[PDB]
RNA sequence: GAGCAUGUGGUUUAAUUCGAUGCAACGCGAAGAACCUUACCUGGUCUUGACAUCCACGGAAGUUUUCAGAGAUGAGAAUGUGCCUUCGGGAACCGUGAGACAGGUGCUGCAUGGCUGUCGUCAGCUCGUGUUGUGAAAUGUUGGGUUAAGUCCCGCAACGAGCGCAACC
RNA sequence: GUCAUCAUGGCCCUUACGACCAGGGCUACACACGUGCUACAAUGGCGCAUACAAAGAGAAGCGACCUCGCGAGAGCAAGCGGACCUCAUAAAGUGCGUCGUAGUCCGGAUUGGAGUCUGCAACUCGACUCCAUGAAGUCGGAAUCGCUAGUAAUCGUGGAUCAGAAUGC
RNA sequence: CCCUG
RNA sequence: CGGCACGUAGCGCAGCGGUAGCGCACCGUCAUGGGGUGUCGGGGGUCGGAGGUUCAAAUCCUCUCGUGCCGACCA
């Protein structure tokens, strides 16, 4: 068990809403097997 | 665009009927109920014999079952024992009295069933479809069929991404009522899923 | 009598429940431990080990007897139960009754005093929730989360009433405070501090691409903001001197230090209550910048904890809600979101997390 | 805008089942919710089981009842005891005993089949061979006229064909 | 879009998310939206008399005639598995009278009493009849929709679903 | 005028 | 410390014997695929607090506690 290391430096206000507004708890980006971001150049498997 | 069905669209001009007996509103019901009946038991025990069509009438508190078939020979078995009991358990189904015709089909790759029942062998068999689907089309093409579109659905070869595969040549006019377009469908319950196939078969302007 | 078969399977479920959360082995083992060294008298020779001995004595002890005394009322009202069906004894049965809410309301007291064993649990709260870095889909996840918090407490019958709610200019709320009313309010949603996951296909993004946005509950107890206290003039060292009549006053708080100079008026009075003023400006600006570095140093230990804030994880593409911290899982994540957390919150309070 | 019908969102409750929720969800699935209907809630019950098969055991199946309970159900009383049959039999059907299993309107339409909406009944979409370009590709399908239409004439490195258009209904 | 018509890979449950019964709910309500019906009237309302259709359904059904009831309906009881009998006398129209521009002889919501029918049962939660009451509404903002001919607009009728229960289809 | 990574 | 200027809706501001007003903002509907801008239509104020006169007080008076300004000078 190791250290996160938040960007936010010393937190002086409210560390949970400071880790939100790091990049830990991030929106993140799904790659669509088809639809919108649907083009693979190559295959896993070629 | 959805696709309306051959057959469907043409039952009253080139396609007869699979069922040509006449009923009153009080017995429609259970008519109907008995010709599935009797549809799904003679499919369940003549899957492994080639059959194509079943056309049923009733002319009389009587049920004639003509099947069209492509083995007559493993229909009726050995000096028709075979049809003798599916004469007596038809009986029983429908409680009229019963009796069948067995129709030998010339030519089962140009009939439409036996296709759709051979290319769901293959893909329950891991034979690669493709090339099933080929061997249909040179089979159409020898005997002479003058046109024929194939098409298979789903997890084909066991991918993660269902698709749609068809193969055309010839002349495939859905669109012209007077054709005869033989078309029909089957499934494969495969172990990774379920896959369509759909046969239409051309075989002449009228 | 179905219900009380019924209710004598829940008292029992909920007391092995209890007995697996709170380790009653180790803690009997503990206490035969303490027992022995009490038993050896050096200890009463040591005044202080032995108060905390007698502290740690008592808890365990109580706790033991407590449990163990509903091993007992649970296995002869099971038995007198028993009697009652075939014998119907409505007296007697009666008797089952009164001492089966005795016995439930005693182990009710028991996991009472452990899960509001907070100093502040009692007090009303302020919750707010607050989006992540995500967007509108975090917006809407914080909007509805709020209406699941805000159900769960006209559930309860805690009142709400929201003091501020910063909403986002396409939908959902970015943030929301809100003031949560009632005995023990914030006792019952002090498991709640922490981060929520959510992941479903997302209606805002054109594709339906899904998305796995995050958002904060964050309870605070509502602490009494007591009266500043004036300085006392023993505590004051009051000089004068000639400014630069020796009217200019300089008065010094002697147990912390600090000095206050004021020298620009011809009265030494005036001076004087000029740098009183500066006194208690000073000590008020001490004490809140004392406040502020004991919050930064509770932030530190909790962003050292850090990763440990993901409490709550609601997978709706999979259709399956966790608690990462107790580990509990459920499937009804309509229910869930409609505000049905009281076993998740039964959990992490019987778990003390 | 008004009143009412009906659907939806939100709210609330024990539940206000669930699905559809740009156009292409919103008198939609539902061509019709007082009970069943209905998958929801409360309360009362059961567990090889309401719905099938297998094995063993006791039997007809059925027909009138009585009591208690809201009913499911539990207990009790009368009448039938056949059907075909190597008096070996054996099964329509009633209960029991287990386990192999039945079961789910539980989750995933972002694993699918089938079926449908949509652009749009818009007039396009391509292929074979040939040719040009190193190549992705291009031609055919463009040009001038014409038509509801890639419908048609002629010209044309294109020549033909198919799904479309049209007709056959 | 549909794992809730069905089928189906995988996952979950198997004295329970499976099964049975009763009651409640799906019909609630500060509110917002969608689609409809009826109005705000004299090109009309009310009263009286009298013309002109098409299509469809009917046996656990359509149900004529006669009698009673103001009525919804009730009792008796033909024909019809139907170009035969019933649903079923269509309405708008036409002729006359009154109303004379008023919240009115418009509107018909709401509410009270009294009933009929289906269904075990109409309270939550049906439809219809009578009597009584007579609400908003005097043509509707930004905005917005349908329609090129037997069309829009208006006036009726039948059917599916269904024991009963349409302003919907 | 703009269209969450 | 002495004067003198103001306490008006969430905010900024008018009104200073009988009447509470304007703008931004909030809500609801349109317009947009959606947001903004835009369009339609609403609401919201012990008038800083207390008490005195007057038929009546936001307006007149007193005190009060806030904020601003000007002077707290010769020695
Ligand atoms: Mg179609
Ligand atoms: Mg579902
Ligand atoms: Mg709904
Ligand atoms: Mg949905
Ligand atoms: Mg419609
Ligand atoms: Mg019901
Ligand atoms: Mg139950
Ligand atoms: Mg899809
Ligand atoms: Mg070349
Ligand atoms: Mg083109
Ligand atoms: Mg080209
Ligand atoms: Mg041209
Ligand atoms: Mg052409
Ligand atoms: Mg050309
Ligand atoms: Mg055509
Ligand atoms: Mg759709
Ligand atoms: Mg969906
Ligand atoms: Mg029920
Ligand atoms: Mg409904
Ligand atoms: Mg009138
Ligand atoms: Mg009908
Ligand atoms: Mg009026
Ligand atoms: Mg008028
Ligand atoms: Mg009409
Ligand atoms: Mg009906
Ligand atoms: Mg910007
Ligand atoms: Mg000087």
């Amino acid at each position: 068990m190791s250290r996160y290391q938040h960007t936010k430096g010393q937190i002086k206000d409210n560390a949970i809403e400071a880790l939100l507004h790091d990049p830990l708890f991030r929106q993140r980006v799904e790659k669509n097997k088809k639809g919108k971001g649907s083009y693979m150049r190559k295959g896993k498997h070629g | 665009g959805q696709k309306v069905h051959p057959n469907g669209i043409r039952l009253g001009i080139v396609k007869p009927w699979n069922s040509t007996w006449f009923a009153n509103t009080k017995e429609f019901a259970d008519n109907l109920d008995s010709d599935f009946k009797v549809r799904q038991y003679l499919t369940k025990e003549l899957a492994k014999a080639s059959v194509s069509r079943i056309v049923i009438e009733r002319p009389a508190k009587s049920i004639r079952v003509t099947i069209h078939t492509a083995r007559p020979g493993i229909v009726i078995g050995k000096k028709g024992e075979d049809v003798e009991k599916l004469r007596k358990v038809v009986a029983d189904i429908a409680g009229v009295p019963a009796q069948i015709n067995i129709a030998e089909v010339r030519k089962p790759e140009l009939d439409a069933k036996l296709v759709a029942d051979s290319i769901t062998s293959q893909l329950e068999r891991r034979v690669m479809f493709r090339r099933a689907m080929k061997r249909a089309v040179q089979n159409a093409m020898r005997l002479g069929a003058k046109g024929i579109k194939v098409e298979v659905s789903g997890r084909l070869g066991g991918a993660e991404i269902a698709r749609t595969e068809w193969y055309r040549e010839g002349r495939v006019p859905l669109h012209t009522l007077r054709a005869d377009i033989d078309y029909n469908t089957s499934e494969a319950h495969t172990t990774y899923g379920v896959i369509g196939v759909k046969v239409w078969i051309f075989k002449g302007e009228i | 009598i179905n219900p009380v078969n019924n209710r004598i399977q829940d008292l029992t479920e909920r007391s092995d429940v209890l007995r697996g959360y709170l380790d009653y082995d180790a803690k009997k083992e503990r206490l035969e431990e303490v027992n022995a060294e009490l038993e050896q008298p050096d200890v009463w020779n040591e005044p202080e080990r032995a108060q905390a001995l007698g502290k740690e004595r008592s808890s365990l002890e109580a706790v033991v007897d407590t449990l163990d005394q509903m091993k007992q009322g649970l296995e002869d009202v099971s038995g007198l139960l028993e009697l009652a069906v075939e014998a119907d004894d409505e007296e007697t049965f009666n008797e089952a009754v009164a001492e089966l809410d005795a016995l439930e309301e005693k182990l009710a007291q028991l996991e009472f005093r452990r899960m509001f064993s907070g100093e502040y649990d009692s007090a009303d709260c302020y919750l707010d929730i607050q989006a992540g870095s995500g967007g509108t889909e975090a917006q809407d996840w914080a909007s509805m989360l709020e209406r699941m918090y805000l159900r769960w407490a006209e559930s309860r019958g805690f009142k709400t009433e929201i003091i501020e709610e910063s909403e986002g200019e396409v939908a959902g709320i970015k943030s929301v405070t809100i003031k949560i009313s009632g005995d023990y309010a914030y006792g019952w949603l002090r498991t709640e501090t922490g981060v929520h996951r959510l992941v479903r296909k997302s209606p805002f993004d054109s594709g339906g691409r899904r998305h796995t946005s995050f958002s904060s509950a964050f309870v605070y107890p509502e602490v009494d903001d007591d009266i500043d206290i004036e300085i006392n003039p023993a505590d004051l060292r009051i000089d004068v001197y000639r400014t630069s009549t020796e009217s200019a006053v300089r008065i010094t708080h002697i147990p912390t230090g600090i000095v206050t100079q004021c020298q620009n008026d011809r009265s030494q009075h005036k001076n004087k209550d000029q740098a009183m003023k500066q006194m208690k400006a000073k000590l008020y600006e001490l004490e809140m910048q004392k406040k502020n570095a004991e919050k930064q140093a509770m932030e530190d230990n909790k962003s050292d904890i850090g990763w440990g804030s993901q409490i709550r994880s609601y997978v709706l593409d999979d259709s399956r809600i966790k608690d990462l911290r107790t580990g509990v899982e459920t499937r009804n994540t309509q229910a869930v979101l409609d505000g049905s957390l009281d076993q998740f919150i039964e959990a992490s309070l019987k778990a003390g997390l």
